[PDB]
């Protein structure tokens, strides 16, 4: 649970699950509520299915489709942190890496959506015709 | 060469401010008494609560900024309300009190005669009561009045609950964490070395007091000084010790509950003769524990106001009852409390110049606590004497702003604002929101 | 260790223009770790935009921050009279931090020919053995500009040393000083002395002297 | 709001050691804010030194151990104090120096990366000159006009040391009057001018105050 | 936004992703509510997410599996808008379009389901044993 | 010019106007708020 998070992105790599587990699903369970701090206990986890659904849209809409990790056509453009393949994922950690492609994560995600299964899935279907 | 590639649930999060729900050990619901305090519905807490430690991380905290307080402290004031929405309100007792001396101690209990609704609307009830010089005013033999009813109405709690303060952990919905501060000297603002997290945060007991942090969590090794801004006299100055004090509050009266009828249905309670010790409730601190924490303390402060320093002692300065005296509940009642006594003191450098003392302590059923106008709440009688011990773990200061900063500092128990209260436990506490998305080159591509 | 290279390292500039000065680092960074500072003259220097285009709250619109790869610039539209000063560029990207040449942006306006007054040595600094020779140039744009010493139509090397007013403010002009230090000695054996200034204003050449 | 206030003017010499203090008002404290010592080097730019930050004090290899960034966070009778030593100390280290700081709380902020970072508050800022010389007071030189218009001035020459102030009739004659910076002589003796333009009988004077060496000296200026 | 719905079915496919996009998640979003106008501002949403999940079956469960556009094994019936490949993308529209199929869509679907995924996997199941 | 059935007269005609049309109303009445108290914590706003 996060324990990589100081770790390097390399070391990271190992323990994605768990996070993937526990963020997932979140439930008590407890069914009684009441008229005040039954609204409260709901407001929260209201809020929980709404910004879950909201990233499982990116997943499908992408090159994904299914859980952990998955791959794309997406050439890594050098102008985006131009660096080391050792200097990322040895000597480098998640949280100082999204510091960086703060810039540019807006720029990759067009890539994902658009040049990808917008114009992947419309050539699959040129491809798939013969 | 590369290509970009999406990774699901990545150690990435900012901070954030949610809703947070309670947890309540699903031992509190066992306790029964008709919904104590806040647990009714309230969530029973994992068994297994999970703490993970986080290596190679550094985290910065501010108590001060923590949102889990602002919540909190509007979570007991909206838990407050709804507990005195169903019971009784006591709307028609602001008919005229004709009062007298009771059988020492210039006659702080008065014994009053009213005229009174009964079930039925036709004949009126003409019966006594006894009641607080604190909850009544005289309005111009000796006629009185409740003290509130200029102010505001009033409605009575139920006796049924209990305002016994239950363990609640505080918990985060799914795509969100609470962090935990595990260093044993932390004063609620810097780098926090060693961070671990929780789903659920630890036992903490929503004790209301004034003056006096009661049943909280001990400090580790060094007594802990907390401040928003320390050389800001205007800040309050909260304090976390080391070992608990012993403190015992009594109500040396003996009670019986009349349990009047003022029907169809209702039935209200009211304060019967005393029948035991004709006394004043009074507070216990034992002389030898104080002064050890106090000479403990005092050095404390000079790890700021320097080496060698005169540091002079005084109980509180004027205001408010609330701020003035040590409010908190005990056995249903609610308790004022002169602490007068223990803050008369003057330290040297490392000293100041038998075997027990006592605070007088006074009762108020009526009160408005929070400021709150519109609303104010009867603390129905107990049958008994009420006796309880109580842990004093922390305190609210203040410094004067007279100076002469260079000369000495005089410090006064301070009060207001309960968030502090709450500051208290949360202080290594912060709320943030997990951001799983992420994304990293490789070759990987795809066919 | 990082090298930032601003251009240019002064400029002119007016009222209501667009002012653009951009800044290179020795190597290419990425994440955008650049700032841009402004200082006046005589004042603590500030800061204004961090990462490259995020600018501070509290400063206006007029300015705009670019960063690509090694090439970074920040655009200054409308520009103003508070403006006017000496900005940096910063680079906090890897330790240490490092700073540029540093541009002076100066206020643009009608070139000003300066009016050139030389002052011969008073009596009672002759008595103390030394003689200094002062050539004025008052009021004048643009900052720019030449003083040369020349003794019986000779050149002077060493002994000089000039100074300068900061931008006026309202006429927003320099003024400048120089100083030609000799002994007596030497101040005997000369007859005349010429003090030789060339500027963009004068469109004429100036050479003030004095037969003494 | 936040204050930065340095210490005075340090003027010391050669081989020995010198303290400033950076009194930071408005900090709550130094573990929210990291701490930057920056200099600037007269008509150059400016240098990065080193830095107190997480309570630990860092500096660039140019200064590796020979730099000591001291600082002790908010107290109960004045706000969080750092303090910057240079020992063995050379003529090159003449720079202004400023102690700076910036906030650290936002971890996604583009101020820091990582111990580098932009710097948020400036403080007043404190000169250091470094000169092996003793005080002395100006000697006042009159300027006079042989003959476009007229021009006339006093000269202040070989002071120390800094500042002087120079007036015109008590401070009468504010007008038209260009005041030029001190120039540092190679004798280590500091020259300025202050000159005023004049058309076409008022026989203006000069007032000169150097306080440091507590000479008022007032000079006249006539024409030849 | 629907800005191909007057335009034809061969054009309408290349703004195919803007409607999936802003229809899948619409969330304001605010946390505020009250007894009264709090359950108003939640039924709308409530049945939002209802509405959803039960579109995403059938997604699931027939021969997708993810979003946009997939194909399937289903033959085209000649009864089923018996037509020229020219005279429905190029020369007609999607409204026009689903306005004739309406008798064989509920035809269609069963060959999705039952004809594909039931009998698929099970053909799969049995293409993978060897 | 809007209308649910026109022929009929027993449905409503609605007008939609081009320019605003300037109106003032007003309370040619300077008043003061009594606030009388009808207790406990409960007070009217009578007409002075
Ligand atoms: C809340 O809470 C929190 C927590 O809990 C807290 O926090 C805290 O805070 C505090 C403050 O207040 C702190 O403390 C502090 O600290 C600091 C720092 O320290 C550190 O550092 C240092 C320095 O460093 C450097 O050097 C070194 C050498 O050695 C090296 O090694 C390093 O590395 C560095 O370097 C770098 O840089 C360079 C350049 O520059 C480069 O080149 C390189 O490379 C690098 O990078 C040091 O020194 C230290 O060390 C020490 O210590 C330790 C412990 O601590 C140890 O371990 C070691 O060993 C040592 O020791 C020693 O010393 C000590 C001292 O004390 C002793 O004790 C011992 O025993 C021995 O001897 C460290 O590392 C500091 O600085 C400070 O100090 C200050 O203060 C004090 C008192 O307290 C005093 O005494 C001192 O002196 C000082 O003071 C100063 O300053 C001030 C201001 O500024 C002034 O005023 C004064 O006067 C002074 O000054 C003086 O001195 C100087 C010198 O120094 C000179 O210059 C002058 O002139 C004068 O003379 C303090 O201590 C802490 O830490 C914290 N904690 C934690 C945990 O973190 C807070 O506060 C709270 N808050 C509230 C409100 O309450
Ligand atoms: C938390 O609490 C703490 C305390 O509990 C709070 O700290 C308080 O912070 C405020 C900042 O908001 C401080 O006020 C500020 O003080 C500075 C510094 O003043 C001191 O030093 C001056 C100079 O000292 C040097 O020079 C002399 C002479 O050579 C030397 O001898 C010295 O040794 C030093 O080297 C000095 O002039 C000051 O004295 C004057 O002021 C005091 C205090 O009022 C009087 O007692 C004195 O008699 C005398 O009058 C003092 O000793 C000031 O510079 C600040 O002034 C700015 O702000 C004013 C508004 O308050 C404004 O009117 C001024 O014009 C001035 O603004 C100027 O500077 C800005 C920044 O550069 C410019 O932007 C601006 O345009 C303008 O140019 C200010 O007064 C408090 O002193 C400090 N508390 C204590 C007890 O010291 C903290 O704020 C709290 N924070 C939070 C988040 O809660
Ligand atoms: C919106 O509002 C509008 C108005 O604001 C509403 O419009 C109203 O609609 C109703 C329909 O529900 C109309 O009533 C119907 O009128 C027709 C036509 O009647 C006219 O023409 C008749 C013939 O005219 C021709 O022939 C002569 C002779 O050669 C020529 O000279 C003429 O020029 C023509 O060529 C004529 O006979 C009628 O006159 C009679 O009626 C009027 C009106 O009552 C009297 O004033 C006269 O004195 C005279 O008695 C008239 O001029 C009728 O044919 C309809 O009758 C049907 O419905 C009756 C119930 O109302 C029912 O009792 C009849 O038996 C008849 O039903 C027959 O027809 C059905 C359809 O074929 C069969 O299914 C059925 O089995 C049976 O065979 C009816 O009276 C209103 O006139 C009209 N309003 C106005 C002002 O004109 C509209 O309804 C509203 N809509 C909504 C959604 O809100
Ligand atoms: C607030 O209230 C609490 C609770 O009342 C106080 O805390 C209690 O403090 C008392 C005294 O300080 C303490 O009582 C002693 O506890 C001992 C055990 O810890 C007992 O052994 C002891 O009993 C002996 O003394 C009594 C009185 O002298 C006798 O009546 C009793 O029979 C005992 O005597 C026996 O033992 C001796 C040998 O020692 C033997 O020779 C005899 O034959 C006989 O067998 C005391 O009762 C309580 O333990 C404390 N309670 C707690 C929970 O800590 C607190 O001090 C109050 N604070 C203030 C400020 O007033
Ligand atoms: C700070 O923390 C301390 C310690 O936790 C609190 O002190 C508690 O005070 C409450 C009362 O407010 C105590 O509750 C009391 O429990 C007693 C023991 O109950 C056990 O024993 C009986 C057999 O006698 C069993 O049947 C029962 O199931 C339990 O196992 C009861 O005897 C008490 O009832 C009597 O007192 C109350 C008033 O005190 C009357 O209303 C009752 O009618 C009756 O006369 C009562 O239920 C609790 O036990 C105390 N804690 C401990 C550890 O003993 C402080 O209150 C707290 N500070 C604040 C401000 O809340
Ligand atoms: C690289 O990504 C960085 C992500 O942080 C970019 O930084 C952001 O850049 C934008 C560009 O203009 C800034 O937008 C301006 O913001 C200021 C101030 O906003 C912040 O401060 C206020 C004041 O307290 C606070 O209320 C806000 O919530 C902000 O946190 C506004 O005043 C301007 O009008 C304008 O909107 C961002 O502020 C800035 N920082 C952030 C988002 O934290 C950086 O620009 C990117 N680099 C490039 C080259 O584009
Ligand atoms: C206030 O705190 C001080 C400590 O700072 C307390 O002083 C304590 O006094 C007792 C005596 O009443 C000391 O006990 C003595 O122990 C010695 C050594 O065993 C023995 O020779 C004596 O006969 C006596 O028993 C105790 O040691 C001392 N505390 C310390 C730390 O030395 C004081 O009691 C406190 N205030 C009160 C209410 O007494
Ligand atoms: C602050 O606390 C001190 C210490 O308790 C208080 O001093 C106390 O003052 C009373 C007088 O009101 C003393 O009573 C006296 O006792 C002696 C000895 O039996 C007797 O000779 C006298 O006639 C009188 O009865 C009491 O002893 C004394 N405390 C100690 C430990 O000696 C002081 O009054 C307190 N100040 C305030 C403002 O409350
Ligand atoms: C408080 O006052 C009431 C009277 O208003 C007392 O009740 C009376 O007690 C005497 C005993 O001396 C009886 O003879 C009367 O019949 C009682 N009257 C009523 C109306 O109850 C009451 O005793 C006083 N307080 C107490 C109980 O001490
Ligand atoms: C709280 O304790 C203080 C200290 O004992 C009390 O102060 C006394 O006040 C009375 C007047 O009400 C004086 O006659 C006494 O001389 C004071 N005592 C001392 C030691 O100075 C105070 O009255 C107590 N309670 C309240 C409500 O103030
Ligand atoms: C009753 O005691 C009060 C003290 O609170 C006193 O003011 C009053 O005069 C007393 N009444 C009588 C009748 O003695």
């Amino acid at each position: 649970f996060l324990g990589a998070a100081g770790s390097t992105m390399g070391a990271a790599s190992m323990t994605l699950t768990v996070q993937a587990r526990n963020l997932l699903s979140g439930n008590p369970d407890w069914l009684p509520d009441m008229t005040v701090w039954g609204i409260k206990q709901l407001q929260a986890r209201v809020l929980a299915v709404e910004r879950y659904l909201r990233d499982q849209q990116l997943l499908g809409i992408w090159g994904c489709s299914g859980k952990l990790i998955c791959c794309t056509n997406v050439p890594w453009n050098s102008s985006w942190s131009n660096r080391n393949l050792s200097e990322i994922w040895d000597n480098m950690t998640w949280l100082q890496w999204d510091k960086e492609i703060s810039n540019y994560t807006q720029i990759i995600y067009g890539l994902l959506e658009e040049s990808q299964n917008q114009q992947e899935k419309n050539e699959q279907d040129l491809l798939a015709l013969d | 060469n590369l290509w970009v590639t999406v990774y699901y649930g990545v150690p990435v999060w900012k901070d954030a401010e949610t809703t947070l729900f309670c947890a309540s050990d699903a031992k509190a619901y066992e306790t029964e008494k008709h919904n104590v305090w806040a647990t009714h519905a309230c969530v029973p807490t994992d068994p297994n609560p999970q703490e993970i430690h986080l290596e190679n991380v550094t985290e910065e905290f501010n108590m001060w900024k923590n949102n889990m307080v602002e919540q909190m402290h509007t979570d007991i004031i909206s838990l407050w309300d709804q507990s005195l929405k169903p019971c009784v309100k006591l709307t028609p007792l602001c008919v005229t009190l004709q009062c007298t001396n009771v059988t020492d101690m210039r006659g702080e209990l008065k014994n009053c005669s009213f005229n009174m609704t009964t079930e039925l609307r036709d004949k009126k009830q003409k019966v006594y009561s006894l009641f607080y010089r604190l909850d009544v005013v005289q309005i111009n033999n000796k006629e009185y009045r409740l003290i509130n009813c200029n102010t505001s109405a009033i409605t009575q709690a139920c006796p049924k609950v209990s305002f016994e303060p239950i363990p609640i952990h505080y918990c985060a919905p799914a795509g969100f964490a609470i962090l935990k501060c595990k260093d044993k000297k932390f004063n609620g603002t810097g780098p926090c070395p060693s961070v671990s997290t929780v789903q659920c945060t630890h036992g903490i007991k929503p004790v209301v007091s004034t003056q006096l942090l009661l049943n909280g969590s001990l400090a580790e090794e060094e007594v802990m000084i907390r401040s928003e801004n320390i050389t800001n006299n205007a800040k309050n100055i909260l304090v976390q010790f080391n070992t608990p004090v012993q403190i015992n509050c009594t109500r040396p009266n003996n009670n019986t509950r009349k349990s009047i009828r003022i029907g169809p249905g209702q039935a209200f309670y009211a304060t019967g003769d005393i029948i035991g010790d004709i006394r004043q409730a009074h507070c216990n601190v034992s002389k030898a524990t104080w002064n050890e924490t106090l000479g403990k303390v005092v050095k404390q402060l000079r790890k700021h106001f320097g080496n060698n320093t005169i540091i002079r002692f005084a109980n509180s300065s004027g205001g408010d009852l609330e701020v003035t005296t040590h409010s908190f509940n005990c056995g249903g009642e609610f308790f004022y409390c002169n602490t007068s006594g223990l803050f008369n003191s003057t330290w040297i450098s490392n000293t100041s110049v038998n075997d027990s003392i006592t605070l007088p302590c006074r009762i108020k059923q009526i009160i408005n606590m929070w400021q709150r106008i519109g609303q104010a709440m009867y603390a129905p009688p107990i049958q008994g004497v009420i006796r309880c011990v109580s842990n004093i773990t922390g305190l609210i200061l203040t410094r004067d702003g007279g100076s002469t900063n260079s000369t000495t500092e005089t410090f006064r128990p301070g009060g207001g604002d309960m968030r502090d209260n709450w500051r208290s436990e949360l202080y290594k506490y912060k709320v943030v929101k997990i951001e799983p998305l992420g994304v990293a080159p490789t070759r990987c591509k795809r066919r | 260790d990082i090298q930032m290279t601003q251009s240019p390292s002064t400029l002119s500039a007016s009222i209501g223009d667009t002012v653009r000065i951009s800044c290179r680092a020795s190597q290419s960074i990425t994440g955008n770790w650049v700032a841009w500072y402004q200082q006046r003259p005589g004042k603590a220097p500030r800061l204004l935009i961090y990462r490259g285009a995020a600018l501070l709250g509290g400063v206006p619109s007029r300015f705009s921050g670019s960063a690509a790869g090694t090439d970074f610039t920040l655009t200054i539209g409308n520009l103003q009279a508070e403006d006017f000063g000496t900005f940096y560029c910063q680079q906090y990207d890897t330790y240490p931090g490092t700073f540029g040449q540093g541009t002076k942006v100066e206020v643009k306006r009608t070139v000003a020919a300066p009016s050139v007054f030389i002052f011969p040595p008073s009596d009672e600094q002759l008595k103390s053995g030394t003689a200094s020779v002062v050539c004025l140039l008052n009021n004048f744009y643009p900052r720019e500009a030449k003083v040369q010493w020349k003794v019986d139509n000779a050149l002077q090397s060493g002994n000089s040393q000039e100074s300068v007013t900061e931008q006026d403010s309202k006429d927003s002009t320099y003024s400048l000083s120089s100083t030609l230090t000799l002994s007596k000695a030497d101040y005997e054996k000369h007859k005349v002395y010429a003090c030789e200034v060339t500027h963009q204003g004068l469109s004429s050449p100036v050479t003030k002297s004095f037969n003494r | 709001q936040i204050h930065l206030v340095q210490s005075g003017t340090e003027v010391k010499k050669p081989g020995s050691s010198v303290t400033v203090s950076c009194k930071a008002y408005g900090v709550n404290t130094f573990g929210l804010y990291a701490v930057n010592w920056v200099r600037q080097a007269p008509g150059q730019s400016l240098e990065y030194i080193g830095q107190i930050w997480r309570w630990k004090s860092s500096a660039s290899h140019h200064f590796r151990g020979r730099v000591l960034i001291s600082a002790v966070d908010l107290t109960g009778s004045s706000p969080p104090i750092s303090s910057l030593e240079i020992k063995n100390l050379t003529s090159d280290d003449t720079a202004v120096y400023f102690c700076t700081t910036t906030s650290t709380y936002d971890k996604w902020s583009g101020l820091h990366h990582d111990g580098v970072m932009a710097f948020s508050s400036w403080g007043q800022g404190t000169l250091i000159s470094v000169s092996a010389a003793s005080t002395k007071g100006p000697s006042v030189f009159p300027l006079a006009p042989s003959s476009g218009t007229a021009a006339l001035g006093c000269l202040v020459k070989d002071y120390f040391p800094e500042p002087v102030t120079v007036s015109w009739n008590s401070g009468a004659l504010t007008s038209g009057v260009h005041t030029f910076p001190a120039v540092l002589q190679s004798s280590g003796l500091y020259s300025l001018s202050s000159v005023v333009t004049v058309p076409s009988t008022q026989t203006y004077i000069c007032n000169v105050n150097h306080k440091p060496s507590n000479t008022k000296v007032d000079k006249k200026v006539e024409p030849k």
